[PDB]
């Protein structure tokens, strides 16, 4: 009874690789929502498998932007198709947890990859050429890219990919 | 944003792919998409879950195999899934042969591995309480045989009611076998439900017993057989002694007496017979306790207690005990009252004359300081050469060989009179119920049963095998193989015999070599409970017997940490402790962490304790866990830690019996009897407030033992609908009392059953609803239910458990000293096993604190899953209660 | 063992030794041993403490100096000492210029440095609660002047009792100056303690006021002077308005009227005079509030509230307000009731005609949706050219220039009548007490005082300087410098004027440039309190005024974490919120850590909040601390966090005033009045159960405002000895009622004062002890004391505080974004300053949560050091209570 | 204790000397039933 995917975790031994990966996604629209380091005040929810540093990045979902004419700001859940649930309701839902292991011990990276959805395929392609590399695709995948981690990019389970502001029903 | 969502996970397989296809489909609930292009795994409709699998040689078989084994150490990049109720998936993986990683095993994130390793699962984005979990007819005949045994009336009451409830006519065979042989309406009377009213309190046998000379011959056995077929009795239930049941067994084999002198012979072709032991002796071999044994033991100890309750030199006292065949009463009384010398048939003097043996033991005791010498003489008191030893024989040795003024106390019929003790009432009742079921469940291919108790649990044992075994013991005594006779008796008897002689023997050189001698400490944690002092007495005397150094930690963990309350235990100072109520050491509810855990650890190393015995309730339970978990910090705590549960409540997991619960049960049972008697004197109910806290154990058992109509328990609570139903029950009960016995009515309400509907509130509602037809009064005795003088059962059980505790510490100390003398202690499985809870389960077993704390307890403010569910059902059956 | 003990520590010095000798002797309590061998430091006798100091060159000056500076970074081998009460040594070191290291600053181990660094100190061996800490006569004359002002009777009551208590004759000068000029027994009557009974409730002035034409001239001023010397009045207390006090001030300077026409001239040589402002106007310059101002403001708002409590297009309503010189009543009513347009003398239309100004503002409001237009017209309503603007003038503009059917409401005498509001009763009383003390403490070299309130605190200000300043304001208005006149008024007036025009102005372009515009959120945490909705209304309207985006977090932290309750605030939707009771947003007691702190943090970043305003009690206080402490984990929380205390209790440290306490005080005061009135009708006492929890603030103030004989508070508790003493007081009180006014008797008991001695128990004890001479009845209103419609004070204070909160977030947001956009956040001092509590202290100040949580609060189950100690002393004085 | 932080910490104790108990078997430590033991509010002398 798995709803969807919660997050992807990337573990590294090299701090230099860790920080360069953080800055890579930072340039790509990610925001660090939670941070950890070796102080007894720090809250622990994730830390195995332990970790010396951990940065939780979030590329926030897309909601129906509010007009006020001044400059555009995010709405609330007073939005178009928001249906309140027992917990939170029902908006293009992606978070990636970056973990850093000690000096020593640690497994080697296996061959698998993750494919994320983008409603701005060309805008992403342009930032990647402005930053890193753009791998050619195989199979829904539009293209692919890399850092110590190789990743794929396409459109979600829906038919197509950027109308954030939705059409209200009749 | 630009990373707008998460479309799918892409996995590359070596060349084979199918093993993973089977895993993600059976374990995760995925499905292969229709018409595959080469040779997509989606979960379900209206979703967005997808995993892509490709057979391209991009992932190696050698690398993947090495990575799987590498993970078998309890780091790599992974993928987490949002999934409700992770607990169900974790069990499905573990049982499917897949290892998993989780937070408190309660649980937060779950993580397993496939050919595609590290497949995580979270129960939510960030920290918070998780995502909600999605979507047969036969007429019975009862009889009693042999000498009066307390609990015979409770048994008959049970048989009459159980049989009635199961829809069958119950006949009470008056004057046992005599009544069975003579027959007729004169001796075989049909009994009604209301005819056995308040028989719980009644002593002896209301039916009656008689020795039938004719039934000893085939002459009478045939006459009895006719009378059963004439009365239409399809089944017989005998409640009596050894021969009383052997004669029933002979009657069973001799039943094929077809005697031509066919309608009746066709119907009444087989004898449905069931036995229950109604004896004070405890001589029957296939049961641990016979009905009346503990009440008789109680009468004896009541006398010994009175004897000990005085001053004086040159004084000896003889307690002449009833019990012709067995020495159980002598041995247990001797143990419960710490008697100097016991004369029982299983253990006569062997290497020297009984007079020399007695005088030596008595002498040693007086020499060390003990001024009140108590000698117990069994009815079956015998010498090697089977010569019976009389009381006068024993008296003259004490008066002439020693200079002691001897005063003999003889119980006689006292040992058969009085009401049955809580244990006898509870057990005789359940045995009565079982006897009916056994008799109904019986089929011609099933051997005739005898109802037996085996470590606080009702069982069925073949009567032939039990009759044969008792004879084997008598044969061993008569053939002068006493050592053999002792082993032939139940395992509890052999342990008690060992326990007694060891505790009776500080005044003889230690039984262990210098190297094997240890420093064992004892504490009392929680509220006082009967047997706390007995557990201390038995442990100290057993330690001296082995050559150990017994230490007592006065006033719990607070006394140790704040005051260095480590005190030595002197044999003369602990004189009479086994019979004293409360805690002489001092007990409190202070936890090791509420006292200084570092200071407890410091004193443990300062005094170099090789083990610890905790005697107490739930606080002592938490204490064990707190001491066990601190082992990583303190090597001083890396020693065997044993808990002997002691609470009147019985809220501690690990045991089915907590020390002091029988003392408490019996005091409350005596209180309830007086209250019901008072109700019987005036159309009145009593709402009796019960102790035990959040544990409904005492009210359950008191309801059964007293004949209470209802018992309101904390596990169930009190609903208005049940209260209205129960009040209407009372309304009807009193409307139907017109004609029957006025036995009185009780409602037992555990204080914790309702905070709103209190004893006082409940009673006012009864009066309101009663509309003058009857009244209600409360009975609130208070937190006095503890009781003084502990029950002989509590004194005895505490001795047994204290010794098993010392013996466990002996066994595990060697293993512990490895973790003690070493740093780099990673808290293994070999060490966690040493922090244990001693308990009764169906079997006497030590259970590691870890499994009972994490899984078997309401660790929180509740301090408590119950076992007594069946007892509850039966007590509602016997009182006509209708639940919802 | 072999290392059996610790003899002494040996320290080596470079060549000089003396600096350390002075340190260990002054700071540690050591002493130099008698007759030194070369050129030993022992502590005391019957001990074993010793430190050896040698001057041998074994330790270098360069190395030691470098090590001392190296330690100034908050590892090295050290020595620890066993020392009781470490707190005292830590203060002695820190203040002596020595740095120290400790555990919770409460504290466990203390560590400092000498020339011999790292000298540790522990308060015990291992973890446990620490080692216990070792070892003048003059006769007064009162008068009232000017128009009726609620609170004049409470003031006179105070002066009569205070003066009596201080041992001096009090005379009440009837008909003010007229009575003073006419003199005699007819107007100057001696007043007794019982003569001012129940005057708290009484409206207007029982003494009376009269405009004396003669006193305006030297003719009368002389006659008045004679009458005082004839009556033997050594001191005068005037309670009145502006001119009423200016005339008293002129009488003060003109006092040297020796006039020969010497015994009396020698004694009555100096005029002891004291002033108190008895005006509804609030025109006097050196005080923040005049006596009667808030009651008058209350009458006005009561009318506006009734006007708003209806439907309708083409409707306008005019509220004609009494108040000739000042615009304070108009401005505050306008603010409290969110009026469209106010016509006050300090702010007449300047750049355009008042009709054009009014029509524009009114028009804009109607256009945006507001259907009920309320226009407030001051008595002093004026134009630029000082032409007075009438109600009819205003009516015709609304009826003819706009199509509105205008209905005028004129308060008239309503604005002077009725009982004084809780604030007026409390303040007038304390002012009366102070006026007496001031008059007694007065000496010829001391300038005549006027009693003034300065931000909820009673002060003394020179009457001449206050008279001069009020004239300066009048001069500014008359000289047409309104901007100047506004600045000349008290700082609260200037802030309220700014607050009103900004909240009145969404319908005009934002006051901040695009870059400086932020996203501010608001939450309500705890139980509801009057002003919660006003704080929300004012914050949202002020945000729109600046160009910020106001967000409302519905139903506290639980609503955010479990349901994403971030909601936008629309101006039309919040119509009338400033006047609504409770919390429209939704409030609860759920803490950020009891809700998901990670989820709160997630939504803070999802919506990108630039600041947070918490409106609530102690749970909102803990909430601040919990959000502040989570900043290390979540960059999203590294923004200014501001708490505006809102509790009826006033238990939150940081403020002396919590929002809703005046609303609550007033509702309970109204309840107690009815109960006392009922007691007055029947020899009866009422024990009135008071709310506020563990905070005794409300019962303290209710005792003063209602004239309760006793108030039982949680900080003091209720002793049996005090209860017996207080009951005997009641016994005597009723025995002495024979002859005096029957005003009734109250005892106020905070529920938390005693768990055993409850309202109901206390009252039954009174009846038992009373022996039929009087009876006792309880009054338990319940947790209803919250109150609906918040007090004008609460509506006004909430506006002021909400704006100060937004303004703080504006100031601190730039600094925060440094910590927000950066990882490696080490939790500095620059950031901890942003998590603050807005409060009143003597001064309106923001206090960092860290200092109030760690040091100023009972963080635990108590949720609460008090300031109201003096108020308590005075209320016991005024009621004749004797403590123990 | 863990500042000044620390990766490992071992707390060693050379226990005080008390009045040894005879029982003839081998010598063991007494209790605070010892000679000059005077019980205090906390631990004694
Ligand atoms: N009947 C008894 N009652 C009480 N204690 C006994 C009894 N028999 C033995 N003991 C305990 O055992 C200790 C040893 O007893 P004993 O020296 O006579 O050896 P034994 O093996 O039990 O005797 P025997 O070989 O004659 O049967 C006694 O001093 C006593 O403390
Ligand atoms: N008497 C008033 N009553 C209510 N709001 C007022 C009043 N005077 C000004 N305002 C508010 O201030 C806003 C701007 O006022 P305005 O357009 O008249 O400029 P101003 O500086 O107040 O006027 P002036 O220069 O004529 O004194 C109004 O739209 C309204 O919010």
């Amino acid at each position: 009874s798995i709803s969807d995917l919660s997050f992807t975790s990337f573990v590294t031994n090299d701090d230099n690789l860790f920080e360069e990966t953080f800055n890579f996604y930072t340039k790509l629209g990610f925001h660090a929502t939670r941070s950890y380091v070796k102080n007894r005040s720090d809250f622990e929810l994730t830390g195995i498998s332990d970790s010396i540093k951990e940065i939780w990045l979030e590329s926030f979902p897309l909601s129906e932007v509010v007009e006020a004419g001044r400059e555009l700001r995010k709405p609330l859940q007073e939005s178009v198709g928001y249906e309140s649930e027992a917990l939170l309701g029902y908006p293009y839902q992606g978070g990636v947890v970056i973990k850093l292991r000690l000096s020593n011990e640690k497994n080697n990276d296996l061959p698998g990859e993750v494919t994320f959805f983008t409603a701005s395929i060309d805008k992403l392609k342009a930032k990647l050429i402005e930053i890193g590399a753009e791998i050619i695709p195989s199979k829904l995948v539009e293209f692919s890219t890399r850092d110590p981690m190789g990743d794929v990019i396409s459109f979600s389970s829906y038919p197509s990919l950027s109308k954030k502001i939705t059409s209200p029903d009749f | 944003s630009l990373f707008n969502g998460t479309s799918f996970i892409t996995l590359f397989a070596p060349n084979s792919l199918q093993a993973s296809i089977d895993f993600y489909t059976n374990f995760l609930g995925f499905a292969i998409r229709k018409n595959s292009n080469q040779k997509l795994q989606l979960e379900e409709d209206q979703n967005n879950v997808s995993i892509q699998l490709i057979l391209d040689p991009e992932h190696a078989a050698s690398v993947s195999q090495i990575d799987q084994n590498i993970r078998n150490l309890t780091i790599q990049s992974n993928i987490a899934f949002k999934s409700s109720s992770l607990s169900k998936l974790v069990k499905l993986l573990k049982d499917g042969g897949h290892p998993v990683q989780q937070s408190p095993n309660e649980i937060s994130p779950f993580e397993v591995y496939t050919v595609d390793p590290l497949g995580s699962l979270i129960g939510f984005g960030f920290k918070n309480p998780f995502a909600v979990n999605e979507r047969v007819r036969k007429t019975i005949g009862v009889m009693t045989s042999g000498g009066d045994s307390p609990g015979m009336n409770p048994f008959v009451r049970a048989v009459v009611r159980a049989g009635i409830y199961k829809g069958c006519k119950v006949f009470c065979i008056h004057e046992g076998y005599e009544g069975l042989v003579r027959g007729g309406e004169k001796y075989i009377k049909e009994t009604q439900w209301h005819d056995v009213r308040g028989w719980l309190v009644e002593g002896g046998t209301n039916i009656g017993t008689a020795r039938c000379k004719e039934f000893r011959e085939r002459s009478g056995r045939l006459k009895a057989c006719k009378n059963m077929i004439d009365m239409g009795i399809d089944a017989l239930i005998v409640c009596g002694g050894d021969g009383s049941l052997t004669g029933a067994d002979r009657f069973r084999s001799e039943w094929p007496s077809l005697i031509e002198e066919q309608q009746q012979f066709n119907t009444h072709q087989n004898l449905n017979i069931c036995g229950a032991v109604g004896s004070i002796d405890n001589d029957m071999s296939s049961t641990d306790a016979t009905i009346g044994a503990f009440s008789s033991l109680d009468r004896i100890c009541r006398a010994i207690d009175y004897i000990d309750a005085t001053a004086s030199h040159s004084r000896a006292f003889i307690v002449e005990v009833m019990g012709r065949h067995c020495g159980w009463l002598g041995l247990l009384a001797g143990l419960a009252t710490s008697a100097d010398y016991i004369l029982i048939p299983e253990k006569p003097a062997s290497s020297r004359e009984w007079q020399d043996q007695m005088c030596d033991i008595v002498g040693k005791h007086r020499a060390r300081g003990k001024r009140k010498t108590i000698v117990i003489v069994a009815e079956g008191a015998i010498s090697n050469d089977l010569s019976p030893i009389s009381c006068d024989q024993v008296k003259d040795v004490l008066v002439n060989r020693l200079g002691l003024d001897t005063r003999v106390t003889t119980l006689g019929h006292v040992q058969r009179g009085g009401t049955a003790v809580a244990f006898d009432r509870i057990y005789a009742t359940l045995q009565g119920v079982e006897a009916v079921n056994a008799v109904l469940e019986c089929d011609a291919d099933t051997p005739s049963p005898m109802i037996a108790i085996k470590e606080d649990q009702i069982t069925r044992v073949p009567l032939v095998d039990a009759v044969e075994l008792t004879q084997q013991v008598a044969k061993s005594i008569e053939s002068r193989n006493f050592k053999k006779a002792i082993s032939l008796r139940d395992s509890e008897f052999v342990e008690h015999m060992k326990n007694f002689i060891s505790t009776n023997s500080d005044h003889v050189p230690p039984s262990l070599p210098l190297e094997k001698r240890k420093k064992i400490a004892i504490i009392n944690v929680g509220a006082p409970a009967g047997g706390m002092n007995s557990a201390v007495y038995s442990m100290a005397t057993y330690c001296m017997s082995r050559g150990h150094v017994p230490y007592a930690i006065h006033n719990g963990f607070s006394g140790l940490a704040r005051h260095e309350s480590v005190r030595s235990i002197n044999w003369l100072d602990i004189e009479g402790w086994g019979s004293l109520g409360g805690s002489e050491i001092g007990t409190n509810r202070t936890l090791p962490n509420d006292a200084d855990i570092g200071m407890i650890a410091y004193f443990f190393e300062k005094y170099g304790f090789d083990g610890l015995i905790l005697v107490g309730g739930f606080e002592a339970f938490i204490s064990l866990h707190q001491l066990e978990r601190a082992r990583i910090n303190y090597p001083s705590l890396r020693i065997p830690l044993v808990l002997i549960p002691a609470t009147i409540s019985n809220n501690v997991p690990g045991t089915e019996y907590s020390l002091g619960s029988d003392t408490c049960l019996n005091s409350f049972m005596e209180y309830c009897d007086v209250i019901k008697q008072s109700a019987a004197a005036t159309n009145r109910v009593f709402v009796v407030e019960v102790q035990g806290g959040n544990s409904g154990y005492i009210a359950t058992h008191a309801q059964l033992a007293c004949g209470a109509q209802i018992s309101y328990v904390p596990e169930e609570g009190i609903s208005l609908a049940q209260l209205e139903m129960d009040i209407n029950s009372l309304k009807e009960s009193f409307a139907n009392d017109q004609g029957k016995t006025k036995s009185g009515r009780l409602i037992l309400k555990s204080e914790n059953a309702s905070k709103v509907l209190t004893t006082e509130v409940i009673s006012t509602i009864i009066d309101d609803e009663a509309s003058g037809r009857f009244d209600s009064k409360t009975a609130i005795p208070g937190h006095v239910q503890q009781g003084g003088i502990p029950s002989p059962m509590d004194r005895v059980r505490a001795s047994r458990f204290a010794i098993r505790a010392v013996s466990f510490i002996e066994r595990h100390s060697d293993r512990c000293q490895t973790f003690k003398n070493s740093i780099s202690f990673r808290q293994t499985d070999e060490i966690t096993s040493t922090a244990v809870v001693l308990g009764i389960h169906k079997q006497l077993r030590f259970t590691p604190i870890r499994q009972l704390y994490d899984f078997e307890s309401d660790v929180p403010r509740r301090m408590r899953n119950i076992f007594w569910s069946n007892v509850r059902e039966i007590s509602d059956m016997l009182s006509g209660r209708t639940s919802l």
